RNA sequence: AACGCGACGAUACUACCCGCACGUUGUAGACGUAUAAGAAUAGGCUCCGGCCUCGUAUCCUAGCAGGCGAUUCCUCCGCCGGCCUCGAAGUGGCCGUCGGUAAUUCGCGUAUUGCAAUUUAGACACGCGCGGGAUCAAAUCCUUUGCAGACGACUUAGAUGUG
RNA sequence: CCCACCCAUACCCCGCCCUCAGGGUAGAAACGAUGCCCUGAGGAGUAGGCGGCCGUGGAGGUCAGUGACGAAGCCUAGGGCG
RNA sequence: AAGGGAAGCGCUUGUGACCAGACUUGCGCCCGGCGGAUCAUCCGGUGUUCUCACCGGUGCACUCCGCCGGGCUCAGGCCAG
């Protein structure tokens, strides 16, 4: 009887796109990772993996669970969130929404 | 990071986020590793560097085969028969391990076992496996 | 022809009616009324609209109608009373009725499968008015046809792998 | 042959129509494009969150020009003789059978073809 | 340290009404569960008649036509005027706003359900680290009370029960770490040499 | 407040309650979703030794997504019963029984998901099935009333009676 | 006063379309030469000027063209090219 | 299918529904079994682009043409590491 856990990627929060102040462009969007806060840690999870999983109403093969993915380009900011670009632009109703950040390709 | 004889966490995979060893380091990011079998239940099998994460513990690797080890990571150990098995499995029955797969496991992880019971609690930390834990925060630990 | 084509002609008596002089909104509304239910009580309640005991609601062409308790019946406030519509109605539901014995359907267990009323040419009048204008009055018939119907893998190696666990253990 | 010539990727830069202006409005104005003449509309003068104007620069390229997907160039065939026509071009040039062209014709045309490789794109229609 | 977690509950006294409603407005509009506690302990900075004057300046914006329709509904209760802040702070005519809305919870008094739980704070809205101390400050539970918030006196009764029953709750935990202490005491004189030793260097 | 809330009466079917078989059912978005003193900040906490910048803390965290067996352990969880407790939008404690349980150590099984492909796994709500208990309801039309009225709407009365 | 950060069609690198300019292409194994190949630059636009393409009714020639095993027309949340 | 005081329009996802493509193997070798003489060379006639071909003859088991039972090489659609 275990009683542990099996999280392996660390969580983020989709927030938006990148934008101005009336413009946005779906092409990469703002990832808030938890618990990193600096550029630093940031340059860390540059390059990691990320999937948006999600679920959907036609199980089509095997599975009812449907995901999309991409990888960490660069920081935004100072405060460590990161921009991300993935293979098709997030649904936009998952601003503010759980991402899987994954640690893999790694170079630790 | 990687060295020959030093404990990986595999994070993708049927074995994803768990120990094994990482052996011989082959050609095009191709990792050579073992649980051991008898320790975490990983065999014989090639991972990827970009998808292990390299822990500075190094197991004591002298006494172990090099010829076998350098024989298994000939580049067919596996692709050569995976056809027959794919054809052999496809009421549901685990399909049989090759002999000369059942033979390496034992001679190395004889020898690999012999050498990790020596330092304490090295073997069910290989048998445990890896999880993130509140507050654990992977850009500034060290592993 | 009738519109509701998927019905096979067998099993199903149908009835129609075309150039008939009677209000086109009135008929929609009670042909609306009475859809979708059995012979009989549809019957019944046209017979009840023609004494004014029960009344069919005014849903799309509703203008100014005053208010009568008999519309909660119907969750509206708005009822009225089309005699001749009515009659016109159970004169086509008796016709199919009769089709419907001639085929040898039990008439007991018959509901309405479908009702439509169309628009006909329009009739036209005129009558004479001040200032030098003559008003037309088009009368506005419309087409009723009914139709009454007997009541009654390619997974992947790795799924494929974890379901031959989860089936061995 | 089946397959097609190597070609560099067919990449679209836009692949939805052009629509005229204010024809979802009015049902008299047909969805065919017209070059606006106003001199105040805002589709001419280019304002942000308009509909946008046909301009040489959404050009296919050269290459692949004229091409379906699968990488062959359609040729309108009405007969045996034009699909003879198409013989030496297996790779690059694909049947696409005349609309007016009757069943006993366009089964001809379908084994002539299938003789030949040259893929026709509409012989399943009739079956 | 910019955690993750279901809810988070804020003990609101002390707190200055327009940073914590930027706090609270940011996390929820970031996809946070908020839940703030003692909207009458809430704060406001400047002097209590400039902040009554505001209100009353308020109080006179009505409608003219119907008040019972579209004109401002000016609500007097505390923990209505700091959800106007956070509603003022958040884009509230669109889905992703009434989601955020929907997100916040705010109440006078600490419920029933949130008097069991671990009340956070935000430094960065905190009157005693962000007013210099000789500048004075006004309370929303006293200006809601003379603007005709009609249950400071209800509050006020339920949170003594409250802090009654947290007395007691407190002095059953301070038997449990003398329990504790003197557990840890009485095992530490036994386990085993090494074992101390080593998680000492560790640094447990 | 006709899209604010509470209490109670009766609730025929549908299924009202109860247990599971679940659901190609939903969700502004589980993945350890762990953590109650109060009060002050030109002071506070404490076992009365002392302690307080610091939650970069405490708890928890090992076992085929977590097997089977064995030395040792009375530690920690879970479910049902009794006594009590909780009303601000209603819960927790004690005891008991029963079930599970590495704090130490060991053997047998993992292979093949083939070098990664969300680790389909949580919650509440809703829906289809069973088998145990329980009950056999109302409203509107219609007629009537005038404490009401443009029509609606409203107060009333129709089942045996002071009708 | 200092540091870092956000982004315009702007500025820099690459791809694609078009236009213009500058070169090559015959004892022809030779070309929709009105073609093809190499190099660079440039792209808002009212009145106005020039060019090329699309469509309609009818006429000469041609496709030894299509068609009752179905022409034209019409309808289409079915597709392809521009 | 949508609908808390307008609809309608542009960029970009997501869900649902409905669809056009692509793929099904081609090429070449090591074999073996075949069915067979459209191999070469030379001779006669014919036509041309004066050295090239077609006919008729000659030519039949490591020579040429088609099939099969295999094995190997290469190239093959979609998404990716």
């Amino acid at each position: 009887p275990s009683e542990a856990g099996h999280r392996l990627y660390v969580k983020g929060r989709h927030l938006s796109y990148q934008r101005g102040r009336r413009n946005t462009h779906p092409k990469t969007s703002l990832i808030k990772i938890e618990g990193v806060d600096d550029t630093a840690a940031a340059n860390f999870y540059l390059g990691k993996r990320v999937a948006y999983v999600y679920r959907a109403q036609k199980e089509v093969r095997g599975t009812k669970i449907r995901v999309i993915w991409g990888k960490i380009t660069r920081p935004h900011g100072n405060s460590g969130v990161v921009r991300a670009k993935f293979t098709h632009p997030l649904p936009a109703r998952s601003f503010g929404a759980s991402v899987r950040i994954m640690l893999y390709p790694s170079s630790i | 990071s990687l060295q020959p004889g030093t404990v990986l966490i595999l994070l993708a995979g049927r074995f994803r986020g768990k120990r094994v060893v990482l052996l011989k380091c082959l050609d095009q990011g191709v990792l050579l590793v073992t649980g051991p079998f008898k320790i975490n239940g990983v065999p014989l099998r090639r991972v990827n560097a970009r998808y292990v994460i390299a822990t500075s513990v190094k197991v004591d690797l002298t006494g172990v085969d090099q010829a076998k080890i350098d024989e298994v990571a000939q580049p067919k150990y596996f692709t050569a028969e995976k056809a027959k098995e794919k054809a052999s499995e496809e009421k549901p029955q685990k399909k049989p391990v090759s002999s000369t797969r059942a033979a390496d496991q034992k001679a190395i992880d004889k020898a690999l076992i012999a050498n990790i019971k020596k330092v304490d609690m090295l073997a069910s930390y290989l048998a445990s496996s890896f999880s993130l834990r509140k507050g654990d925060k992977p850009h500034l630990m060290k592993f | 022809r009738y519109a509701a084509t998927e019905i096979a002609p067998t099993k199903s008596a149908r009835a129609r009616g075309s150039y008939l002089r009677v209000s086109f909104k009135n008929t929609r509304e009670t042909a609306q009324a009475i859809n979708g239910w059995k012979l009989q009580r549809a019957l019944t309640f046209l017979q009840n609209v023609i004494d004014k005991k029960e009344a069919v609601p005014m849903r799309r062409y509703a203008g100014s109608t005053g208010r009568t308790a008999q519309g909660k019946q119907w969750g509206v406030s708005r009822a009225r009373w089309p005699v001749k519509s009515a009659q016109f109605l159970i004169g086509l539901l008796k016709n199919a009725e009769a089709n419907a014995d001639a085929k040898g359907l039990d008439t007991g267990n018959l509901i309405i499968k479908h009702i439509q009323v169309n628009q006909a040419p329009k009739q036209r009048r005129r009558t004479y008015r001040a200032h030098g204008r003559i008003n037309p009055y088009m009368s506005n018939p419309c087409h009723i046809e009914l139709i009454l119907t007997e009541a009654e893998s390619h997974l992947s190696s790795r799924q494929r792998g974890v379901r031959i666990r989860r089936a061995l253990t | 042959m089946v397959a097609a010539k190597k070609h560099v990727p067919i990449v679209k830069k836009r692949t939805k129509r052009f629509m005229r202006h204010q024809s979802d409005r009015f049902k008299c104005l047909d969805s065919a494009w017209r070059k606006p003449k106003g001199i105040d509309n805002r589709v001419r003068r280019r304002f942000k969150g308009n509909l946008a104007m046909p301009s040489i620069g959404y050009g296919s390229n050269k290459k692949t020009k004229h091409m379906m997907p699968s990488g062959h160039k359609a040729f309108l065939v009405h007969n045996v003789k034009d699909v003879e026509l198409l013989l030496m071009h297996n790779r690059t040039y694909a049947a696409e059978i005349a609309h007016n062209v009757s069943s006993r014709k366009r089964i001809d045309i379908i084994t002539r073809a299938k003789q030949l490789g040259v893929k026709v794109t509409n012989a399943k229609a009739k079956v | 340290m910019s955690s993750f977690e279901s809810v988070v509950v804020i003990d609101g006294k002390g707190h200055l009404l327009g940073r914590l409603a930027s706090i609270v407005a940011k996390q929820l509009l970031s996809g946070q569960k908020i839940v703030v506690v003692r909207c009458e302990a809430l704060n406001i900075s400047g002097e209590f008649f400039r902040a009554k004057l505001k209100y009353h300046a308020y109080l006179r914006k009505m409608t003219r036509y119907n008040p019972t329709r579209g004109g401002p509904f000016h609500f007097r209760a505390p923990s209505r005027i700091f959800y106007k802040a956070v509603r003022g702070m958040i884009p509230h005519k669109t889905a992703r706003g009434a989601a955020a809305l929907e997100r916040l919870k705010v109440f006078e008094g600490v419920p029933p359900p949130y008097d069991k739980k671990k009340k956070m704070v935000v430094p960065q809205a905190l009157r005693v680290l962000r007013l210099q101390p000789g500048r004075k400050y006004c309370t929303v539970g006293r200006l809601s009370h003379e603007v005709g918030w009609k249950y400071q006196d209800v509050v006020a009764r339920l949170e003594e029960r409250r802090k009654a029953k947290g007395a007691a709750y407190y002095e059953r935990k301070k038997l449990a770490a003398r329990q504790l202490s003197e557990a840890k005491k009485a095992a530490a004189a036994k386990v085993d040499p090494k074992v101390s030793e080593a998680l000492a260097a560790y640094g447990y």
